[PDB]
C-alpha cells in the first residue's frame, strides 16, 4: 500500500505545497506589477519622458478565483 | 480505496493550472525588467524648464493678487527680509485668489515617499511651461520645505484650503480658517481650525466611518511630522517596520496612522485594494471621510492665504 | 498505477519555475530600487539669477560683474529689494532696463496698480516684454540727487535702429502721479519726440504732445490734459498730453504699417516715434533704460 | 497723435 | 489608516 | 540974439547920449549873442536805455547787465529787435516783464492787434502800466526748445503780496491764436487759479474756468469755450474757458473790494486770483514775467 | 528978418522933444540889459522831462497806428535797421493818423535861427510832460534833423502835411501828395507835386500876390537848403549880407528868397511891420498865400506818411 | 548977421542932422526890444525858467509920431 | 468767472 | 517875399 496509497498522499501534499506558493507569488507579482507602475510615472517629474503603459489586475485576478477554485474544490 | 483516482485524475489537473500560471509569471517578469530598463535609458537626460520671472513680487500670493498680478503662475515672493526669494505658485483664481500653494497632486510624476530633509527643504516642480510660452503658467505636482511652510504660518492668522477631486470629476473642499505649523526644534507640530466644507473634517475629527478609540486615534491636528527615518507618530510599537510612514508611504503628521493621506502613493484610475498596495494598507492619495480608505484621489492640494 | 505517479517528477519541474520566477522577483526588485534613486531630481531650469547686488545696474557693475542679465537692486530709499533686468558693457557701464517691447507677447493695455507695480517677465537673456514698474522707475532715478540719464532705443522691421538721449532724468512719486521730468535732449539719430511734433493737422498740435513734465496716465487714473481719455482711447498707460507723439507703450503690430481702420476709435494707438517714423508705422523693437548721467549716454566720467 |  |  | 545961441551947448549935450545910447545898443546886441549860446540845448530826458542786447533779459544778465531797466532784445527767429523791461537780480537772475498793473492809468479793453503789438508804456523805474504784446511772448517762450517758467506776483490793498509759479510756459503761434500752455503748477502762496476753481455756482464751474490750453481772446476775437463772447462782456483780452478764474487783464477797482453793482453786466470782471481771494476782490498790484527755467523759479542751475 | 523968433520958439521946443526921447531910450536899454542878464541865471539850470516810452514801435508812426497805436504821443522808431532807434511825435488824429512830426512851432519856446550842423542833426524838444502823467503826450517845438527826414522819404513814396493856426484860432492846410528829400552832399535838395489844401500852394507855385518873374523867384520847389553860415540859396549876389538865410532867421529851402517861412521868428500876436524886424524882411512864420507877409503863425507843422 | 542969421542957420542943420538921427535910433530900438522879447522866449525850451515880461510898442509909437511932427513942422 |  |  505504500508505493500506492502511501505514495499518492505523499505527492498530493507537495501539490498543496505548491498551491500556497503560488498563492503567494500571484500576490508578489500584483504587488511589483503595481509598484513598477507608480515608479515609472515618478520619473515624468525629473527624466525626459515617462514609458507610456497600461496595466490590468484582470490576467491576475482571473489566476487568483481560478487558483482559489482548484486550492478550494479540493 | 478507489480514491486512487485522483492520482491520474485531479493531481494531474492541479499540476496543469499551477504549471501555466508558472510559465505565464515567468513572462511577465522579463517584460517588467524589460520595461524598467527602458526607463533607465530615459533617465540618462532630464526634464527641462525655462520659467522667466514676473515683474510683480512681494510677501506671499495675497500682496501680488492685491498688486495686480491676477494670472495663476509662478511667481517669485519673499516672505521676509531675512530670507532669499523663492519660487511658489500662486492660484489666483479659486476662492478669490491670492492661495500660495504649498502642496499639489494632480499626475503621479514626482516621488513623494522621502526622507526629513528633502521634506524640511521642498522638493519637485512648482511650475511647467504652458504650451508654447516662455512663462509657467502650469503647475507642477510639489511640497514646499517645512521650513518654508512653518515661517509663511507664524507671520500672521493663516487660512488653509485642501481641494480635491475624483476620476470623474466630482469636486470637494476642506477650509481650516485657521492653520500654523511650529519649527523644526517642535518636529512641525500642526494645529488646525475653523472648519468649513464639503469633504469630511477628516483632520480635526478623524474617519467618520470608524467609531470610538479607532476613530480618536486617526486625528491629525496637534501632531508631529513624520518621515521613514525619522519616527514622530502617535504609535508605540517596538517592531522598526511598525510606522505610519513606512508603511502608508510619504511624510505627515501621522498618528495611529491617519484618516487623510495627501502625499501618498499615487494609483491611476482610483480605486485599489490591500492585495494592490505594498505593506498591505491604505497608502494612496486618501480623504477617508469623502471616498473611505480604497480610493486615491486624481487631483489633492494644500494652499493658504492670510485671512485678516 | 504505481507508474502514473510519474508527477513525481514533474511535480518538482513546476517547483523549479516557481522557485527561479521567485529569485527574478528579487533581482528585478534591486534595479527598480536603483531606478527610484535616479528619479529624484526635479526639472532643469535654464534661468538663474545673479548673486552680486546694489543699489542700481551702474553700482552692481562697479563692484564686478560683467553679465547681462537678472539681478536684486535696493536703493536707500526702497523698503524691499526688487529683481531687475541689467544690461553691462565691456566698458564698465551698468544699464538698469525699465521697458522692453519685441513680440507683442504681452499685453500693455493694463491699470493703474499694474503699471505702478510692473508686469510682464524677466528673463537673463533680456528676450521677454515688460513694464518694471513706476514706484521702482521712480526710486532709481531720485536717488539723493544724483543725475541719472535715459537711453530710448529703437528698432523698425528692417534691420534699422536709433537712438534719442534725455539728460536728468527724473520720474516723480505717486502723490504728484509720476510726473515724468527732463533738463534737455542730449542727442541721437530717433530725434526728439518728447519735445512735441507738428504733425500738420492743426497748428496747435507741437505743443500739445510734448512730454515733458507731462503726468502718468492709465484708463481708470487720468491726468491729461485732454478732455477726454487719451490712455482709454489709445489702450495703454503713459505720459499723456494731448495725447503724444512718443508711445512706447502702445499696441503692437506686426510689420509696422497699420491704418485708421484697424483701430478701434481711429486714431493713431501703436509703438510710434514721430521724429523718426509717421504715426502710422509701429516699432519692431524698443527699450527703455537708466544709468548715472556721469557715466556713458553723452556722458563724461 | 493729437487731438483737435 | 487606524491600528488596532 | 546972439546969445540965445546958448543951444550950442544944448545941442551938445544931446549929441553926447545919442552916441552913448548907440554904443549900449551895440553892447546889448553882444550880450544878446551870449545869451543865445546858452539857450540851445533840449531839455533834459531822465528816461535812458542801456546798451547791451542780447536774444532775453537772461541773456543780458549773463553778459554782466547789473541794472533793472530798458533794454533792446532779439530773439533767434525775430525780424527786428523790440524794447522790454528788464528785471535783474543780485543772484543774477535776467526776468523778462511782459505784464504789470499797478495804479489803473491804462485801459486793457484792448482789441486783437493791440493784445498783439503791446500798449502801456515802459519804464527805467517799472513804474508803469503795460502789456508786452502776444507776438514778443511767443518769440521769448518759443525759442529753440528751451523750458521757460512764468512768475505772477500779485500784492492787496494791504501791502501783502503773493506768488504762483508755472513750468515749462510757452505762448503759442498767431495760427494758433496764442494759446497758452504748460506742463505744471509749480508752487506758491496765491495758488493755482490756472487749474481752474470751484465758485460753487455749478459742478461744471471748475472744469470751465481752467486756463490750459485755452486760446488767445478779445472782444474783436472771440476763441473762447462760451457760446456768448467772454473777452467782450468782462472787458479785457485774456486766456478764456468760460470765463476765467485768474484774470489779471481786468479792470481796476480802486480799494479791492467791488460787488455785482459795480459792475456794467453782472459778471465779476476785476483782477481776480481766484485761489487768493474772492472772485469779488480786485488786486491793487500785478505782475507776470519770465525766465528760462534752469534758472530760479523754484530752478536748478 | 523976424524968423530969429524961432531961436527963442522952434529951437527950444526941437531941444524939448529930442532931449525927452533920447533919456527914454537910456532907460529903455539899461532895462533890457537887466533883463538879458537874469535870463542868463535862470540859463544855469536847464529844463527836464521824464518821457517813458510807448510799448508799440515800428519803421515809422503809420506803421504804428497800424499796429494800434491810436493815442497822439511821443513814440520810438527805426526806420532802418542799420540806424539806432530814435524819438518822434505820432500825429494819430489828423487826416486818418500816422503822420510822423518833422516840424513844429506852437510858442516860441526853442530857437530855429541855427547853423548847418544843427538843422542836418536835429534840435528842440519832441515831447513834454502832460499835467501829472508819466508820458509825454504834447509835442514839444522841434526840427528832425535833415539827416533823418532824407533818409524817412528816400525809403519810398512818401506824402507831405502842413498845417497852421493863426491867433484867433483859424486853421488851413497844405497837402503834398509827393515830397522827398536828397542827401546832404545833394544839399537837401527839396521836391513836391500833388498840392491840395485850403492855405494855397506856396511851395510850387509861389507868392500869389506877385506877379511874373517876382512869383516865380518865390517857388520853393527844386531848391537846396541854406542856413547862414551855408549859402545854396537862388539869389546870385556879391554883398555878404545879402543872403536869405541870414534875412528871413531861418534854415529853409530858401530861393530869393520865399513865399513860405516856417523855421521863420516867432512874433507874438502874429502881427509884425519893417521896423519891428532885424533886417527889414519878411521874417516870422509865414504862408504868403494865407496870410500875406506881415503876419506870423500861432501854430504851424509838417508832418510826412508813407501814401499807400 | 554971420553972428546972427548965419549963426542961426549953422545949428538949424545941427538939429536937423540929430532928428533924422533919432529917426534911426527910435527904429533900431524898437527892433531891439522885439529881438529880445523873442530871444528870452526861446530860452523857455532849454533853461529851467524864463522872466515874465510885456513888451508894448506904444511907447515907440508915441515916441516914432511925436517925433515926426517935428520934424515935419519944421 | 463761471458763466452759470 | 521875394527880392527886386
Ligand atoms: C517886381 O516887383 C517890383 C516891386 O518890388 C515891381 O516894381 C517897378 O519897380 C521899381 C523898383 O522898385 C519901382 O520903383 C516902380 O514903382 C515899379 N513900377 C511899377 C509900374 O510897378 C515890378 O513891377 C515887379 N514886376 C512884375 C513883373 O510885376
Ligand atoms: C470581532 C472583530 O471585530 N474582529 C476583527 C477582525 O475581523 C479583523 O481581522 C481585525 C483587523 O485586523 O480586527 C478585529
Ligand atoms: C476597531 O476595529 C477592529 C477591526 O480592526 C474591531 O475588531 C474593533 O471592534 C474596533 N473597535 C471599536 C471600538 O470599534
Ligand atoms: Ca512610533
Ligand atoms: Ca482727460
Ligand atoms: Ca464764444
Ligand atoms: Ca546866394
Amino acid at each position: 500500500i505504500e508505493v500506492l496509497k502511501r505514495k499518492v498522499i505523499e505527492k498530493v501534499q507537495h501539490i498543496q505545497l505548491l498551491q500556497k506558493n503560488v498563492r503567494a507569488q500571484l500576490v508578489d507579482m500584483k504587488r511589483l506589477e503595481v509598484d513598477i507602475d507608480i515608479k515609472i510615472r515618478s520619473c515624468r517629474g525629473s527624466c525626459s519622458r515617462a514609458l507610456a503603459r497600461e496595466v490590468d489586475l484582470k490576467d491576475y485576478e482571473d489566476q487568483q478565483k481560478q487558483l482559489e477554485q482548484v486550492i478550494a474544490k479540493d | 480505496l478507489y480514491i486512487d483516482e485522483t492520482v491520474n485524475s485531479n493531481i494531474p489537473t492541479n499540476l496543469r493550472v499551477l504549471r501555466s500560471i508558472l510559465e505565464n509569471l515567468r513572462s511577465k517578469i522579463q517584460k517588467l525588467e524589460s520595461d524598467v530598463s527602458a526607463q533607465m535609458e530615459y533617465c540618462r537626460t532630464p526634464c527641462t524648464v525655462s520659467c522667466n520671472i514676473p515683474v510683480v513680487s512681494g510677501k506671499e500670493c495675497e500682496e501680488i493678487i492685491r498688486k495686480g498680478g491676477e494670472t495663476s503662475e509662478m511667481y517669485l515672493i519673499q516672505p521676509d527680509s531675512s530670507v532669499k526669494p523663492y519660487r511658489v505658485y500662486c492660484d489666483m483664481n479659486t476662492e478669490n485668489g491670492g492661495w500660495t500653494v504649498i502642496q499639489n497632486r494632480q499626475d503621479g510624476s514626482v516621488d513623494f515617499g522621502r526622507k526629513w530633509d528633502p521634506y524640511k527643504q521642498g522638493f519637485g516642480n512648482v511650475a511647467t511651461n504652458t504650451d508654447g510660452k516662455n512663462y509657467c503658467g502650469l503647475p507642477g505636482e510639489y511640497w514646499l520645505g517645512n521650513d518654508k511652510i512653518s515661517q509663511l504660518t507664524r507671520m500672521g492668522p493663516t487660512e488653509l484650503l485642501i481641494e480635491m477631486e475624483d476620476w470623474k470629476g466630482d469636486k470637494v473642499k476642506a477650509h481650516y480658517g485657521g492653520f500654523t505649523v511650529q519649527n523644526e526644534a517642535n518636529k512641525y507640530q500642526i494645529s488646525v481650525n475653523k472648519y468649513r466644507g464639503t469633504a469630511g473634517n477628516a483632520l480635526m475629527d478623524g474617519a467618520s466611518q470608524l467609531m470610538g478609540e479607532n476613530r480618536t486615534m486617526t486625528i491629525h491636528n496637534g501632531m508631529f511630522f513624520s518621515t521613514y527615518d525619522r519616527d514622530n507618530d502617535g504609535w508605540l510599537t517596538s517592531d522598526p517596520r511598525k510606522q505610519c510612514s513606512k508603511e502608508d508611504g510619504g511624510g505627515w503628521w501621522y498618528n495611529r496612522c491617519h484618516a487623510a493621506n495627501p502625499n501618498g502613493r499615487y494609483y491611476w484610475g482610483g480605486q485599489y485594494t490591500w492585495d494592490m498596495a505594498k505593506h498591505g494598507t491604505d497608502d494612496g492619495v486618501v480623504w477617508m471621510n469623502w471616498k473611505g480608505s480604497w480610493y486615491s484621489m486624481r487631483k489633492m492640494s494644500m494652499k493658504i492665504r492670510p485671512f485678516f | 498505477e504505481a507508474s502514473i505517479l510519474t508527477h513525481d517528477s514533474s511535480i518538482r519541474y513546476l517547483q523549479e519555475i516557481y522557485n527561479s520566477n521567485n529569485q527574478k522577483i528579487v533581482n528585478l526588485k534591486e534595479k527598480v530600487a536603483q531606478l527610484e534613486a535616479q528619479c529624484q531630481e526635479p526639472c532643469k531650469d535654464t534661468v538663474q539669477i545673479h548673486d552680486i547686488t546694489g543699489k542700481d545696474c551702474q553700482d552692481i557693475a562697479n563692484k564686478g560683474a560683467k553679465q547681462s542679465g537678472l539681478y536684486f537692486i535696493k536703493p536707500l530709499k526702497a523698503n524691499q529689494q526688487f529683481l531687475v533686468y541689467c544690461e553691462i558693457d565691456g566698458s564698465g557701464n551698468g544699464w538698469t532696463v525699465f521697458q522692453k517691447r519685441l513680440d507683442g507677447s504681452v499685453d500693455f493695455k493694463k491699470n493703474w496698480i499694474q503699471y505702478k507695480e510692473g508686469f510682464g517677465h524677466l528673463s537673463p537673456t533680456g528676450t521677454t516684454e515688460f513694464w518694471l514698474g513706476n514706484e521702482k522707475i521712480h526710486l532709481i532715478s531720485t536717488q539723493s540727487a544724483i543725475p541719472y540719464a535715459l537711453r530710448v532705443e529703437l528698432e523698425d522691421w528692417n534691420g534699422r535702429t536709433s537712438t534719442a538721449d534725455y539728460a536728468m532724468f527724473k520720474v516723480g512719486p505717486e502723490a504728484d502721479k509720476y510726473r515724468l521730468t527732463y533738463a534737455y535732449f542730449a542727442g541721437g539719430d530717433a530725434g526728439d519726440a518728447f519735445d512735441g511734433f507738428d504733425f500738420g493737422d492743426d497748428p496747435s498740435d507741437k505743443f500739445f504732445t510734448s512730454h515733458n513734465g507731462m503726468q502718468f496716465s492709465t484708463w481708470d487714473n487720468d491726468n491729461d490734459k485732454f478732455e477726454g481719455n487719451c490712455a482709454e482711447q489709445d489702450g495703454s498707460g503713459w505720459w499723456m498730453n494731448k495725447c503724444h507723439a512718443g508711445h512706447l507703450n502702445g499696441v503692437y503690430y506686426q510689420g509696422g504699417t497699420y491704418s485708421k481702420a484697424s483701430t478701434p476709435n481711429g486714431y493713431d494707438n501703436g509703438i510710434i516715434w514721430a521724429t523718426w517714423k509717421t504715426r502710422w508705422y509701429s516699432m519692431k523693437k524698443t527699450t527703455m533704460k537708466i544709468i548715472p548721467f556721469n557715466r556713458l549716454t553723452i556722458g563724461e566720467g | 497723435g493729437p487731438r483737435p | 489608516g487606524h491600528r488596532p
